[PDB]
RNA sequence: UGACGGCUCUAAUCUAUUAGU
DNA sequence: ACTAATAGATTAGAGCCGT
């Protein structure tokens, strides 16, 4: 039997309307039958036999689409062998439709009035349709819960495939398997920075802890010459790294600690002769490439240099190693800002505001090629690169992020 | 190779207990859990304030029509989606005359002036609830752009605080928001553009209006029942700390009661970030006995979390307090780490809920993605996840996941599809910012109606 | 402060170690 | 005991743009 309320409108613009009030009358327990919800020959078929009513989403340009307009001849045609009068009703939604340009099949009729709104003319619609006796089963959430996520709720589905992310962590790929700790307190002379040598090291108690050798030490470090080579602790880092090494001298938290430190330092120290500009930031160091250093300042296809209005942006990196939850290089992007390409704006609130538009362009892609293609730049070998920590001790880097996997993905 | 755990989307309750994923889809599609009779406004604003706010009213009274309808949902109306009549005929107007301002701005002293402000527009708002019958559910402030420039010890703060004492919702509404069609840097152009989010904002506006007058637009349903989700915030005062707690635990009935828990906690130490252990005692005695008055019974776990670690010392006085038979979970979130995620061919972020497991005792949590219901998503730029670490006790890695992203649902301020930090953190910030912005409060309001 | 988010700039604490008071 | 330095750590904030 006919218990199903046809909505008709135009396809790409009243979607919205429709949309809310057939789940609104679906809702209600009615049987509602729209396009949009659910091929001519079928829209006439429901309309001659199974509509019982016919809401007409009346607006601007849904009186002007030739589609709808068949459907309104069709159901002026079927509302005469029913002998019901009440069965073409025109929701107006439209603020400037105004009762002088609805087309004449429509204009004798009566609105239901969605102008002002849709809260009063969905109890307007309600208060006809129980007035003219429309059957309406149980409003119950079920067969209507299904309905609901056809249109939305299933939507929420998530694709099963599975994706690969590239991160921003570059793991160590390999350090020296012995940590040792000389002692030089009798050989250090006063008022000598730790930081000032030539290879990365730390001044922990009353030793010098670094991955270099003693002799490694000799022009910067004096009289290091007569330094008995055995005057030095020796601790296997695996040990420390499984955490297994926790000794009176040093506890392992303390040792990681100095790793990192001598880690950092060597990152630092190799920016140098690897001929990258640096710029500071507030707590951690910024590197970036001097205009004219890449080969039309790009590298791998990829621009890391460019231009922005009267400044030339600077693609920046920042590094800080960390060995939780495993030894890898946490590498983290930046932008600098220069006049001319060859010396920094010192404003930091301008270099803030250009990089805060410099952002608006660049993508996750633009981001992920031009880290990966900076990074590529401190390649050495074919696969990594490798940090100087002693005269014959190297620490190598994988100069790829660690990629991760993902179970889930979207429509992208 | 490096596997990704994923915890999947939970679901809020609505209207007759029917669920949704998404707060603008399942309110305009569902309607409020609770529903109120009607919202009757209150202005305090200049006669350009009251047109202003007429005006803004009326226009959500009708639908309203963002451009990308199909990535960010449309804004039906206001008693279309709620239930309940929002009438912009109902004001009870009290005017605020720019010469007072005028003559409260000039004065020297800057913190004179930021208090005066605060207590010309309180005060009002004070006289008005004892003298005029007309019932008042929220005072909306349509304040001018020089209140916000000009001053600026804060004027939403304190005027947020000077109000609990008589417990009175407000929702601030700076006339750039409302009228920002005709507020233009000079370009020929608004100063910020809402034309592509209209919509947006009416649904943000309408929510916070709904929630403070009464009205309940959603509640939560995916947490674990028996369960005190427990927040904690610091916030300097200066060599003083302030700890804030919110709390959020399902009743008998089932129904997630979020409130605040706040008490004043002050302590004023070298190391910051920390509690004594009389605070510490008495902030879980309080929690407890909420929770007991609530349900009877004494929660069989309590979830403490917050963005610092806990020591020792206040872990022991949180035992001792502690009754048997429930255990403790301290749970600190960070968002300091860069772990940027790049998919490999494509141009969309990682999407939201991808979960990285570091170990038994942490993990890294994708609270904010991109998300497929609304197509958009969340961060512009590449999101950072937020740093999960169980600090103290025992508990499952991934139960805390999804918990948290449970928790990240419930923003009531502002009616996006999620937060990236937990709300009962963010909730417990805004009171941090609020209960410290005036004299100490004998018993603070513990309803978040008051504070957002 | 309708909001959210990214970022930038400061600041302190904690811990270790040495120096000094 | 207390100050200074070198760190990394852990947390605050202030803010400034984007949408
Ligand atoms: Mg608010």
């Amino acid at each position: 039997a006919r218990n199903k309320i046809f909505i008709s409108h135009a396809a790409p613009d009243d979607n919205d309307f429709t949309k809310w009030l057939a789940l609104k009358l679906i809702a209600l327990g009615y049987e509602v039958w729209c396009d949009v919800l659910f091929f001519w020959k079928v829209i006439d078929k429901e309309i001659r036999e199974g509509a019982i009513k016919f809401l007409l989403a009346t607006s601007e340009i849904a009186i002007k689409r030739d589609g709808v307009l068949k459907e309104i001849a069709v159901a002026e045609k079927v509302k005469k062998q029913l002998k019901d009068d009440n069965f073409i009703i025109p929701l107006i939604i439209d603020e400037n439709l105004s009762y002088d340009d609805l087309p004449p099949e429509i204009i004798r009729l009566n609105a239901v009035d969605f102008k002002k709104s849709w809260a009063v003319g969905l109890q307007d619609l309600l208060k006809a349709l129980d007035d003219q006796k429309v059957e309406k089963n149980s409003p119950d959430p079920d067969k209507s819960n299904a309905l609901y996520q056809q249109i939305f709720l299933h939507n929420k589905g998530i694709i099963e495939r599975e994706e690969i992310y590239d991160s921003n962590w570059f793991s160590i790929l390999s350090f020296p398997k012995e940590l040792r700790f000389h002692d030089y307190e009798k050989l250090m002379p006063k008022g000598f920075d730790v930081r000032e040598l030539t290879y990365p090291a730390v001044r922990y108690k009353n030793y010098l802890c670094t991955f270099a050798w003693e002799y490694d030490f000799m022009h910067q470090l004096p009289k290091t010459e007569t330094y008995n080579s055995s005057q030095t602790i020796r601790i296997p880092t695996e040990e420390i790294l499984s955490g297994k090494y926790d000794s009176p001298f040093i506890g392992n938290f303390e040792c990681q600690r100095l790793i990192v430190q001598l880690l950092n330092k060597a990152f630092e120290l190799r920016m140098k002769e690897k001929g990258v500009r640096e710029y500071p930031m507030s707590n951690k160091m910024g590197y970036w490439f001097e205009k004219g250093k890449l080969e039309k300042d790009k590298f791998n296809k990829v621009l890391l240099v460019g231009k922005q209005k009267d400044k030339h942006w600077h693609f920046g990196i920042s590094a800080a190693g960390k060995l939780y939850p495993f030894p890898v290089l946490m590498i983290s992007s930046h932008i600098f800002f220069t006049k001319d390409g060859k010396e920094l704006i010192e404003s930091k609130k301008i270099q803030h505001a250009a990089r805060r538009r410099q952002g608006k362009n660049w993508w996750n892609d633009d981001w992920r090629n031009k880290l990966l293609a900076f990074v590529k730049y401190l390649s050495d070998d074919e696969n990594s690169f490798y940090l100087e920590v002693g005269s014959e001790e190297k620490i190598y880097i994988s100069n790829e992020p660690v990629q991760f996997v993902g179970k889930v993905s979207y429509n992208m | 190779m490096k596997e990704l755990i994923y915890i999947h989307e939970p679901n809020i309750l609505f209207a007759n207990g029917q669920k949704c994923a998404d707060p603008r889809d399942g309110l305009a599609l569902f309607g409020p859990f609770t529903k109120i009779y009607g919202i009757k406004s209150g202005v305090v604003g200049t006669q350009y304030g009251l047109s202003i706010f007429k005006n803004y009213i009326n226009h959500i009274q009708k639908p309203i029509y963002n451009a990308n309808n199909i990535t960010r949902p449309m804004f039906p109306g206001f008693e279309a989606v709620f239930g309940c009549k929002w009438d912009a005929d109902n004001v009870v107007f009290k005017e605020v005359t720019k010469e007072e301002i005028e003559k409260i701005l000039y004065t020297e002293s800057n913190h004179k002036r930021t208090y005066d402000l605060v207590s010309l527009f309180i005060n009002k708002i004070i006289t008005a609830n004892k003298n005029e019958d007309e019932k008042v559910d929220v005072w909306f402030l349509v304040i001018p752009d020089e209140i916000y420039q000009y001053c600026r010890a804060q004027f939403h703060d304190q005027l947020k605080a000077r109000l609990l004492e008589h417990t009175i919702p407000t929702q601030i509404l700076r006339e750039s928001t409302l009228a920002w069609r005709d507020f233009k840097n000079k370009f020929g152009a608004p100063k910020r553009d809402f034309s592509k989010i209209e919509g947006h904002l009416a649904w943000t506006i309408s929510t916070a209006a709904f929630y403070k007058a009464g009205g309940k637009p959603w509640k939560l349903s995916d947490i674990r029942s028996g369960v005190c989700y427990l927040g904690l915030v610091y916030k300097q005062i200066e060599p003083k700390n302030a700890c804030c707690a919110a709390q959020m635990f399902l009743d008998n009935g089932d129904g997630t009661v979020f409130k605040g828990e706040v008490g004043p906690w002050y302590n004023q130490e070298k190391h910051e970030f920390h509690l004594n252990p009389k605070e510490a005692k008495a902030l879980l005695t309080q929690a407890l006995n909420s929770y007991k008055e609530q349900n009877g019974v004494f929660p069989k776990e309590i979830f403490i979390h917050a963005k610092t670690k806990f020591n020792g010392q206040e872990w022991n006085a949180f035992q001792e307090v502690t009754p048997e038979g429930t255990n403790l979970v301290g749970v600190t979130i960070t968002k300091t780490k860069p772990l940027k995620l790049f998919k490999s061919e494509g141009n969309y972020p990682i999407m939201r809920g991808n979960a990285f497991i570091v170990n038994e005792r942490s993990a890294f949590l994708w609270t904010v993605g991109y998300v497929p219901k609304t197509e958009s998503t969340l961060s512009m730029e590449v999101p950072n996840p937020i740093f999960i670490e169980i600090n103290k006790g025992e508990a499952d890695i991934e139960q805390v996941l999804k918990d948290v992203l449970a928790l990240t649902k419930l923003n009531y301020n502002a009616c996006i599809y999620a937060d990236g930090v937990p709300v009962t953190l963010r909730f417990a910030d805004k009171i941090g910012e609020i209960l410290t912005a005036s004299t100490e409060l004998k018993a603070p309001p513990l309803a978040f109606k008051y504070y957002i």
